[PDB]
């Protein structure tokens, strides 16, 4: 642990500064250091961890897609493939790092529904990113690992959270994207998005104005996908 | 098809 | 040299791929490797080197400004200062790397006006970025190093290039920014921008349609600054 | 006050 000499609270403070400075690799390293202190993460701290790694892997995924597209056009010297492979290996390394933090030991210590669902959704997301670049022998096993994590998160969220809970909504959104983009199950994606949207709409009447805004924001993303898929 | 953006705390 | 085993042409190819993928740190490392092969750079290759490092240092400068602003507000724990210092040291390291490539041995081998002016403008720019964060003992010497590099570039460009040449125009633009932002000489900045713009306008009649577009693009940046400064 | 953007080849 390169962050081992820094106080937990200082790592969290610096992760917030790094977000403001748009230094997402720094953010991720600070939050990794905070996780490695061994204490559970608060709601805000979980969000910082997720935002940091989502930005890091988001940049890698965008670059991988650019290079993969150039490579595929060239297959219609070794440099394009070599550089795509380098970016791919870097991306896989970040996903493995996130999955390692979840496995050592965030998930096993997460007893509340909000934390456990949050971490299992992350686990599904990072296996999904591995699946986007996977080809042979373990592509099926990677896909099943994403599916299994999302499914456990879904089972807990349906029993323990209201249908408008933003984490429950984002989990359903991302699982529907998994179905559409990874599992070649567009009908399952559409059905999940529709049922999620409808059950959320029926629960909006229970919410404060601020919660209503939080939930409808994510509901619009579900509707956006349904518009694209139908 | 968009997942949660999730890029801003 | 970590790029020492890769062919020069492959480093250049990968720098172009890295630009398309918006992987500017990779771009810079590839172009550093190409420079370290020891051959002179073509016009296109000089542009790749400049674009790569300008993006890297541009991100660092933006982050440094965010953190410096937070730090100054807090002076109206040590974490903000510590993190600003870390970013500052990283930025200084990139500037020192660029300046080292220019000194070993790009400038000494650059005999044509286009290459020599290009590299001396870069030298002025990277000392200017050092000056933006410099405080004590050597801040004056850093400023004079930027001034000296820009001045030599200006002397060559006035003797060897037409007033509409895009490198001559961008050099004048950046030297005017040096005067305004670094040297506390706003009148010199305004006079340089005005004279540069006027002499370019009088030379536009000699240009092709494509050259006209190149020159007027940079002239608009001069006018934009003059509007801000007057 | 803007210098050359210079971020795109
Ligand atoms: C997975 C997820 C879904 C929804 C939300 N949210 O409503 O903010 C989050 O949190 S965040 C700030 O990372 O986008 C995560
Ligand atoms: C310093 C400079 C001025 C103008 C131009 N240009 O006209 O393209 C350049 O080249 S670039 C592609 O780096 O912006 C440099
Ligand atoms: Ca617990
Ligand atoms: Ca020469
Ligand atoms: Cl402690
Ligand atoms: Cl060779």
């Amino acid at each position: 642990g390169a962050m081992g000499s820094m106080e937990r609270a200082s790592l969290i403070q610096k992760a917030k500064l790094a977000e403001q400075a748009e230094r997402y690799e720094d953010m991720a390293a600070f939050m990794k250091g905070a996780v490695e202190k061994g204490e559970e993460l608060s709601c805000e701290e979980r969000n910082l961890l997720s935002v940091a790694y989502k930005n890091v892997v988001g940049g890698q995924r965008a670059a991988w897609r650019v290079l993969s597209s150039i490579e595929q056009k060239s297959n219609e010297g070794p440099e394009v493939r070599e550089y795509r492979e380098k970016v791919e290996t870097e991306l896989q390394g970040v996903c493995d790092t996130v999955l390692g933090l979840l496995d050592s030991h965030l998930i096993k210590e997460a007893g509340d529904a909000e934390s456990r669902v949050f971490y299992l959704k992350m686990k599904g997301d990072y296996y999904r990113y591995l699946a986007e670049v996977a080809t042979g022998d373990d592509k099926k096993r990677i896909i099943d690992s994403a599916r299994s994590a999302y499914q456990e998160a879904m089972d807990i969220s349906k029993k323990e959270m209201p249908p408008t809970n933003p984490i429950r909504l984002g989990l359903a959104l991302n699982f529907s994207v998994f179905h559409y983009e990874i599992a070649n199950s567009p009908e399952e994606a559409i059905s999940l998005a529709k049922t999620t949207f409808d059950e959320a709409m029926a629960d909006l009447h229970t919410l404060s104005e601020d919660s209503y805004k939080d939930s409808t924001l994510i509901m619009q993303l579900l509707r956006d996908n349904l518009t694209l898929w139908t | 098809a968009g997942s949660i953006p999730g890029r801003r705390s």
